[PDB]
């Protein structure tokens, strides 16, 4: 996977979480700037979130994938504000003192894949970090 | 009256409309002055003993702060303001300078009973730390051009610096190969700006305050220091020749500064035990330097 | 066309005078004799030498400067040159109810103010008329009553035909610019462009 | 800048209706500098509140009357009114900002923005956050 | 021919101008005449030189570099040079829909886009008819819907026949070396060449 | 320069791992650094990851090298889902200091091997270092 | 004769080249029109001209310099200068299977490898033909099968006959030392000499 | 691994192919650094941030010793590598410089498990040792030209220093007449030489090394520190008058250094008990300087 590539995502609580990735490679050794969409067609990225890192964790949430734009490279990971009150709720409550809107939840990671007749599994790992919920009051 | 303490202060940077109310400060210096245009005629007719004397700049100040590393890596901003592009918690070092002049901003300097000290045109020039076997700390170096004295500010009630990272022992490596007998891995990253004085005859009679200034260059740098140990006989791995490009990464559990190829040159010392040092650029053509922000759990 | 100054353009502060250098160049044929004595002879004209230096420049104020520049050379105007140091207001009022007799030729303005001016002026300041575009410093003032005799150094370039109104204040130099055969700036490396002289000549 | 972006601080002037003007604008930068038009607000409705606590039992002390007075040009606003002030500073804390005696902390506060359309795009976001600060006044 | 430079080889960053001088060359007869007033007569043609400088060459960039520079020499043909800070692509769209109406000298011009260019060509930037080879600098832009008005400090050198193009990005100086008859390089010990410039000069 | 045939792998949990070797070779005798590849003729590749290097230690599995593209120097080196599986089945529960979610699962080195080109058997070791796993969330 | 340098006598490091100057001195009458279009007009042949720079010199290292200088100055012999940053080793075998075209009197060079020659000649390479001393850089190779397309910056000084064979590696500069007129060294208290340059131009 | 101990070290100097490994050695310093060439290339093209950094040269070592009196006097060759002539125990200061250049030889730092730092064409450059109330030591100055890590050396069994010489209480003469109250008399010698920096276009990819060197000159020199101590009024031989020729000679038990013609300045200091200080160096015409190495008994 990508180690030193850890970011972990902040969902707002109250509120439909919404994260969009565009996969696009390039090869600037002829100029720079040369970067071209990369096709995901026939492609399928999945992921879920749970609450320790190591086997028999509780999961808390998957995420609802989805893929926006075929052929253009603009994936999409998100889950629904109902997913995100589940989070919620299960979240740790060791609020910091000088951050006291961020809660741990768990932990993430999703996988693209391919399933391309003619071909075989091509799983990837392509995030990887832990979810932080952040408090709301506005409901 | 009102005696003003620097342990009773609080230092808020104003960015983009949001204050950055930097806590855990360790310590902080800066210093205020006015420029003088003193000349003597002395004449013929009189030579007189009464200078000429006429106050029309204000001398740029130079404010330093010692910032602890923290868990909301509000301290990263520091790098971001100085040019380095940002992708999740990493900072790259540009191939090329983004833009001419720095990143501009506004500093407040507070203290009780509404007093106030208010930096103006700010950039920050200079931040090195050293991953050391003491708490690492990184000191910020930035220059204003305007100071004022002002009544009410701007107090960063929300956005502000968490608790101290825990310590954790630095260690450096060759694509994976560990290097063995880390003293003080001291890393330095600068803006090296010029002020552009545009002082002209229309101000004339007026205090001058500089105002725009440009981008002479940017780069990272690191010393490594080591204690001289060689494993074999003529040995290859460890020596004294000078290595023209070797990825090197001083790694630590929060924070991680990598250097796809640098160019290594050492130095031994025949102190009481021998010690080599090293000094880490990155080459002609080495990718973007990066500059990893771990809070916690990687 | 005016020059741009920080008056005008103040959000471009590179185009500040960093130093003016206003040279009186009245040539003369100046003959030495053995006995001792040094005689002058004068016809040419006297016209005010005006030298502008710049400091480093931004792209934007380059822009700026180069495009009002390339106006000039294009248009073929004139520049108008404002020096702050002459801008000093002594003498307020109305301009239009004042009179100066016709056939002045000299070097010498007498003019009834007709009590419709305030304050006096001060020797060495700018003096100007408002049918020629030509400068004149104040030398002498002697003020009796209403009626001013102001003496100025170039010698009227016109004799006055009675509807000539002075002017004190607002005086810009009709300049044109010379060096323009060869005019350019280097752009360092840093972005900023550096090595920029205007040097400007009264064209009346 | 997980979060460091979208908080700003507020200070409600005691016994002065309090109103803050906000101007929505699509900025582009990445493409070019010096590029920013304004947001079609059009079917953007906003809501907020204020709670003096972040726990799951926290008290509403206040709610903003947001409008937009502008449907297009991305200009909204958010105002509370004299009453919604006075109880804002009679439940606040009566503990005294140092630096500035006349702030105290009120609360905690979010804004929402709900753009319920036609179409199937009824997306919502958190586009502010942080405290609630109450300003003394004597002038009554 | 085309100059090297890291657009055309990326692969050598030593190419590339240290600091580039844009010089204006109007050859003009001024005359100063004794009243006071300056008469010039504009005669010989404009052309613009180019003065490039260049950082510490590496011997392959500067073999690179020389070789070009003598295959120049060897063919006669022009060189042309792409100034970079004129390169801010201020104009999107393809101009070949763009029609500049015929019968047109001096320096304004008129070119309708027929609603196709997106962009404003502000004043100061570069501008180049399709046939001509001449360079041109607009100082002012005026533009009611579709048409646009531009300005050009040269006057046009050759009365638009109706199907020149224009150019607002890509912009060559057809330009001819002036260092040529004595040019040397010297290599340090420390194995670069130094001190590398060039004069250019536009032709025609 | 010198050598640096110790690198780390950190394989996926619950992902199939791939990883694609360009073999090249440079020569610093010219200043710009002759990019010629290696030609990948009568070339195989062997890998085995084994828990501690003391003799007798159990075979915890095996790479499975391909070979790809020979003209151009490029090669892979892969396993499949179920060799990963059985990787992190033996991983030791100790997690690494710098990553919370790698773990020492044992040592690996692949051998490049010439087999009767000039009638030699010129095998040498290409890279060496250790395998870490890291704990997915996904599955 | 060769001029003494580290290649031949590393005992004397004191030989080396400080800083070579390789000079391409190709003199041209160049006239501008009024009209823009600059003129040039080549007459007279080019000449590589080098310069080299010493530093402090020993006395047996100065001893050995000025015994190979008077040697030269007695015998009216030609020097032979080797500039090492010119000897990458390209093409390789044998020159001799090699055949060229006569008749070939432009400034390009057509010949027949036979396919007896590995590797290829880069641009900005130093050539020479076997009959002729006079020195060629190449400015463009052009491979098509195994004739080659070689430019040469310099017009070819002799018409080939057909049996040249062309000379890629180990050439040397056929120069003639200049300023020999006036030929000295200053020797300071502490035993070493100083002041000390070899202006040599190529006398073919 | 092993590391490495300035305390278990042995410095062996090889003259002449044999090896005087130099005991009695109280501390000494040294180091090795390389030469670089850094260029940053940023044009209006590529506003670059990454320098052009290759080493290229050995920067000159500057390697001092400290070693104490010995009563074989191997440290004698240290005048006698300088420059000096030599007849029988005593050395001569030369009228002029023998030689244009120094004489080179090569020195050792040998360590544990065949660890060694080889100093390449060194030469002494400077002496001076101060004859006061404390144990003299004379401090040593070598410049070296290449540094290398070899793994086989030269080991000097049998060549070494013997016992330090005991204490013994310095005093300055002129002829015989002794001169009061002394405080600390110093002497130096140096042999100012210098490198001939011959970098050339053939070294090019390549670390250069400095190899020759000339001699700029040689010199003897003392600074003697008194009490001002007068035994008349209007004294003669006691005064602040300088002394266009004297001789003057600083004795001790084991070594003279003989002024035979010396020119004398003074300076007086108003401190808590006055102190003047003179200022010997031999006169233009005068005899050789002398140093007498003295073992035992005289």
């Amino acid at each position: 996977s990508t180690e030193n590539r850890v970011i972990d995502l902040v969902v707002d609580e109250n509120v439909p979480y919404g994260l969009l990735m565009q996969f696009m490679d390039v090869d600037d050794s002829v100029y720079p700037s040369t970067s071209k969409p990369v096709d995901l067609t026939d492609f399928s990225l999945r992921g879920s979130i749970k609450s320790s890192l190591e086997d028999g964790a509780e999961t808390v949430a998957s995420f609802t994938t989805a893929i926006v734009d075929a052929a253009q490279g603009v994936a999409s990971i998100s889950l629904p504000v109902s997913a995100v009150t589940t989070i919620a709720s299960k979240a740790s409550k060791e609020r910091d003192r000088y951050n006291p809107r961020q809660r741990l939840a768990g932990y993430y990671d999703v996988i693209i894949t391919r399933t391309a007749v003619g071909s075989a599994a091509s799983s990837f790992r392509i995030m990887e970090g832990k979810v932080y919920i952040s408090d709301g009051v506005t409901q | 009256m009102f005696y003003s303490l620097m342990r009773e202060s609080k230092i808020v940077i104003e960015y983009d409309g949001r204050g950055y109310h930097f806590d855990a400060l360790s310590n902080y210096d800066a210093s205020t002055s006015f420029q003088e245009f003193k000349t003597l005629r002395r004449t013929i007719h009189n030579r007189t003993n009464y200078a000429d004397s006429i106050i029309n700049a204000q001398d740029p100040s130079s404010i330093s702060l010692a910032i602890n590393f923290s868990t909301t890596l509000i301290e990263s901003n520091f790098f971001d303001w100085m040019g380095f592009t940002r992708e999740g918690n990493s900072l790259f070092l540009p191939r090329n300078t983004p833009n001419i002049e720095p990143i501009m901003f506004n500093m407040y300097i507070i203290n009780h009973n509404n007093s106030c000290i208010y930096f103006e045109n700010c950039y920050v020039s200079t931040v090195d730390f050293s991953l050391d076997k003491s708490i690492p700390i990184l000191n910020v170096g930035i220059e204003s051009g305007k100071f004022s004295e002002v009544s009410t500010f701007r107090d960063g009630y929300t956005i502000t610096q968490g608790e101290v990272l825990p310590y954790s022992a630095p260690a450096v490596y060759t694509n994976s190969s560990p290097l063995p007998a880390l003293i003080s891995a001291s890393m330095s990253f600068q803006q090296q700006c010029s002020w552009r004085e545009d002082r002209n005859i229309f101000d004339i009679n007026k205090i001058y305050t500089n105002k725009r200034a440009y981008v002479n260059e940017m780069n990272a740098s690191a010393t490594l220091a080591f204690y001289y140990v060689k494993r074999l006989v003529g040995d290859k791995f460890l020596n004294l020749d000078p290595e023209t490009r070797t990825p090197l990464i001083i790694k630590n559990k929060y924070v991680s500064i990598t250097f796809p190829l640098a160019r290594i040159s050492k130095r031994l010392n025949f102190s009481d035990l021998y010690q080599v040092e090293y000094d880490v650029i990155p080459t002609a053509d080495s990718d973007p330097v990066e500059i990893n922000f771990f809070g916690e759990r990687k | 066309m005016r020059l741009p100054d920080p008056y005008t353009n103040p959000e471009y502060p590179g185009l500040g005078f960093e130093s003016v250098n206003l040279v009186d160049n009245d040539p003369m044929i100046r003959d030495e004799l053995p006995n001792g004595k040094v005689k002058e002879v004068k016809i040419s004209a006297q016209y005010w030498g005006i030298n502008i230096s710049y400091p480093e420049l931004f792209p934007d104020e380059y822009a700026f400067l180069d495009s009002r520049l390339l106006e000039y050379k294009r248009t073929g105007d004139y520049l108008d040159v404002l020096l702050p140091q002459y801008e000093a207001f002594r003498v307020r009022g109305d301009t239009k109810s004042v009179t100066i007799p016709a056939g002045q030729k000299g070097s010498q303005i007498i003019l009834n103010t007709n009590g419709t001016l305030t304050g006096q002026p001060k020797a060495g300041d700018l003096f100007k008329l408002s049918t020629h575009p030509k400068v004149y410093k104040i030398t002498n003032f002697s003020s009796s009553g209403n009626v001013w005799n102001i003496s100025l150094y170039p010698d009227l370039f016109i004799t006055t035909t009675g509807s000539e109104k002075p002017v004190f204040n607002g005086i810009l130099f009709r300049t044109k610019l010379m060096n323009g055969d060869s005019f350019g700036s280097t752009l360092n490396n840093n972005g900023t462009y550096s090595g920029i002289s205007l040097s400007l000549r009264e064209s009346l």
